[PDB]
C-alpha cells in the first residue's frame, strides 16, 4: 500500500526499491505574446529516479523537443515518465531490478502501473511522505546537466557522495531530505550555508561538499535554523 | 401462450415473474402461472417469506420444453423441472386451468417494457454463463460469484460473464498504454465485440442479463459487470453510431424498471457521473440522462 512513517526503516532494508519523482519532467515559462495573450515555453527537464538504500540516482533528461506538436502535455508527460521508468526497469539486470517503485505523486500511479502490467511482482506504491524531491534542479551539477543537454540522455549519479563510508543509508537519505528541503524552502540561504566557508569544496566527482563529521553537524543544525527561520517568517511566528 | 405450473405451495414466498411480483401464503391452493408471452426469454424467482436471505430463480425459455416447479422439502426450495410426456403436462395444465389455479401474466397491451429490457438476451448465450448443461433452463442466485469475482469459490456455480479488466494486457496493447487506456476503443471494438462477442447484439445481451441478475437477485458481481460493460463504451472515443444509440434505449428502460428504493445499492455513482458527463460519450446518450437526472438526481 502506501508508504509512510510508520514504515520508515522499510525503505533501508534489502529489497531493492526505487523512488520516482515527475515534478521536474515538464518545466515551463509563462510569458505574453505581441498580442498579449499567454504562451509557455518549455524547459529541459528530467526525471529523479532514486535508490535511497544506495544513493545511486538515475537522471533521465528530459530534452524539450519530446513536447513538439503534442497536446495535453501535463497528461503527456506523466505517462513519458511511466515509459522512461518502464524502459528503464527493463534495462537493468534481472537482479538489480527493483521490487517496489514508490510514486511521489499519485497522479503516477495509473501510468506507471500501466506501463508496468509486464512486472506484475514490482509493486507500485504512493507515498504519505512529503518529500523535497522537486529542489533536486536546486543541486548545480545536477541542474547543469539538465539545461546543457541538447538530445534525451541518462545521467548516473550517487547522491550520497561517499557518505556511506561513515553513516547508514538511514542517516545519509535524512541528511539528503534535510539538504533539498532546505533548498526548497530558501535556495539562496541553503547555498550559502553549504558554500560559506572557501576553504571546503565539492569533488570533482561529488555532488556537495566535502565536509568532516563534525563539520556536517554544524552544517545540518544550520539547514533546520533556516527551515525554522522561514516558517517563523512564512507565518509571522 | 405458455403455462409453468406448480405441483403445491407448501411454504409462504414471495414469486416474481419478469418484473411482476405477487405473494402466496404457506399452503395456498396455487398452481402456477398462465399466459406467458411467447417469443421471449423469462425468469420466476423467489424469496422466501421465513428467509428472505437467497432470491434464487431459473431463466427460461417455453420454446424449448415444459417446465414445472416442485418446492423440494430436502433442499428447502423450489425447483425447476422439466416433463417430457407432453400429454401428461397438457393435461396436468388443463386440470389447474379449468380450476382456476393459476394467476395470469398481466401484461398490459401497450406495454413493451419486458421486450425492451431483453430484447439481445437469448437463451442459448444464458446457458453459457450460467453452466449446468443437463438442464434447459438456469439458476441464478444472490450469492452466486462471477469468474472475475473468483480470480481477486466453486467453479460450477459461477456466472461466467466475460471479464473485462481496465489495467491488463488485454485491455492494453504494448506501446500504446497511454492511448489505449485513455481511450478503450481498441478493447471495445478489437478485443471485445470482433474478438470475443462476434457482434454488439451479444455483447448487448449480456449487458441485459448483469443487470437483470443485479435487479431481481441482488447479485452484487452481476451489478459489477453491468457497470464495467456501460463503462467499455462510454470509455471508447470510437463507437459505432447505432451502438450508441441503442445503448441510450437499453439504459433507459433499465433506469425506469429499477425500484426507486434499491437506487442507492443498485446505481455506482462514479460510474454514472464518468459516464454522464465526462466520458466521450457524455453527449450521445440523451435519453438516459433525461431519466437519470429526473428520477436520480441526487446520485448526480
Ligand atoms: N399486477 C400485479 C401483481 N400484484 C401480480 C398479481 C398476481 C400475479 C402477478 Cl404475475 C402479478
Ligand atoms: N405428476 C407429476 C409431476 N410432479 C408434474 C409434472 C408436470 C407439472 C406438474 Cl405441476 C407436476
Amino acid at each position: 500500500g502506501a508508504m509512510n512513517s510508520s514504515n520508515y526503516a522499510e525503505l533501508f532494508n534489502n529489497d531493492i526499491k526505487l523512488f520516482v519523482d515527475d515534478t521536474n519532467v515538464y518545466r515551463v515559462t509563462v510569458h505574453k505574446t505581441f498580442e498579449g495573450n499567454v504562451a509557455t515555453k518549455a524547459i529541459n527537464g528530467c526525471i529523479f529516479t532514486l535508490n535511497p538504500k544506495t544513493g545511486h540516482l538515475f537522471l533521465k533528461i528530459i530534452h524539450t523537443s519530446v513536447w513538439a506538436g503534442q497536446k495535453r502535455l501535463s497528461q503527456l508527460a506523466k505517462w513519458k515518465t511511466a515509459e522512461e521508468v518502464s524502459a528503464l526497469v527493463r534495462s537493468l539486470p534481472k537482479e538489480e531490478q527493483p521490487k517496489q517503485i514508490i510514486v511521489t505523486r499519485k497522479a503516477m500511479l495509473d501510468p506507471l502501473e500501466v506501463h508496468m502490467l509486464d512486472f506484475p511482482n514490482i509493486a507500485i506504491r504512493p507515498t504519505e511522505l512529503r518529500l523535497p524531491f522537486s529542489a533536486a534542479m536546486s543541486i548545480d551539477k545536477l541542474s547543469d546537466v539538465v539545461m546543457k543537454a541538447t538530445e534525451p540522455q541518462m545521467v548516473l549519479f550517487n547522491i550520497y557522495d561517499d557518505w556511506l563510508d561513515r553513516i547508514s543509508s538511514y542517516t545519509a537519505f535524512s541528511r539528503l531530505t534535510l539538504l533539498l528541503r532546505a533548498l526548497k524552502t530558501n535556495e539562496e540561504s541553503a547555498k550559502m550555508i553549504l558554500l560559506s566557508d572557501p576553504t571546503i569544496t565539492i569533488k570533482s566527482y561529488h555532488l556537495w561538499p566535502s565536509f568532516t563529521d563534525e563539520q556536517w553537524i554544524t552544517i545540518e543544525s544550520q539547514m533546520r535554523d533556516l527551515i525554522l527561520t522561514e516558517y517563523g517568517r512564512k507565518y509571522n511566528v | 401462450m405458455n403455462t409453468v405450473p406448480f405441483t403445491s405451495a407448501p411454504i409462504e414466498v414471495t414469486i416474481g415473474i419478469d418484473q411482476y411480483s405477487f405473494n402466496v401464503k404457506e399452503n395456498q391452493p396455487f398452481h402456477g402461472i398462465k399466459d406467458i408471452p411467447i417469443g421471449h426469454v423469462h425468469v420466476i424467482h423467489f424469496q422466501h417469506a421465513d428467509n428472505s436471505s437467497m432470491r434464487y430463480g431459473y431463466w427460461f425459455d417455453c420454446r424449448m420444453g415444459n417446465f414445472y416447479i416442485q418446492y423440494d422439502p430436502k433442499d428447502g426450495l423450489y425447483k425447476m423441472m422439466e416433463e417430457r410426456d407432453g400429454a401428461k403436462f397438457e393435461n396436468i395444465v388443463h386440470n389447474f386451468k379449468e380450476r382456476q389455479m393459476m394467476v395470469s401474466y398481466p401484461k398490459i397491451d401497450e406495454d413493451d417494457t419486458w421486450y425492451n429490457l431483453t430484447e439481445f438476451v437469448q437463451m442459448d448465450k444464458i446457458r453459457k454463463i450460467v453452466r449446468k448443461d443437463e438442464n434447459q433452463f438456469s439458476y441464478v442466485d444472490s450469492s452466486m460469484t462471477t469468474v472475475q469475482e473468483n480470480e481477486l469459490s466453486d467453479p460450477a456455480h459461477s456466472l461466467n460473464y466475460t471479464v473485462i479488466n481496465f489495467k491488463s494486457r488485454e485491455a492494453i496493447r504494448p506501446g500504446h498504454e497511454m492511448e489505449d487506456f485513455l481511450d478503450k476503443s481498441y478493447y471495445l471494438n478489437t478485443v471485445m465485440l470482433q474478438g470475443i462477442f462476434k457482434n454488439s447484439s451479444n455483447y448487448f445481451g449480456e449487458l441485459q442479463f448483469a443487470f437483470l441478475n443485479a435487479m431481481f437477485f441482488g447479485n452484487y458481481g452481476s451489478s459489477l459487470q453491468w457497470h464495467a460493460m456501460i463503462e467499455l463504451i462510454c470509455s471508447s472515443a470510437t463507437v459505432p453510431k447505432h451502438m450508441l444509440d441503442k445503448l441510450d434505449e437499453i439504459l433507459y428502460y433499465q433506469i425506469k424498471t429499477l425500484p426507486e428504493q434499491y437506487s442507492d445499492i443498485l446505481l455506482n455513482e462514479r460510474v454514472w457521473n464518468i459516464c454522464l458527463y465526462s466520458s466521450f460519450q457524455k453527449n450521445s446518450l440523451h435519453n438516459t440522462e433525461k431519466i437519470m437526472e429526473n428520477k436520480y438526481p441526487e446520485l448526480l
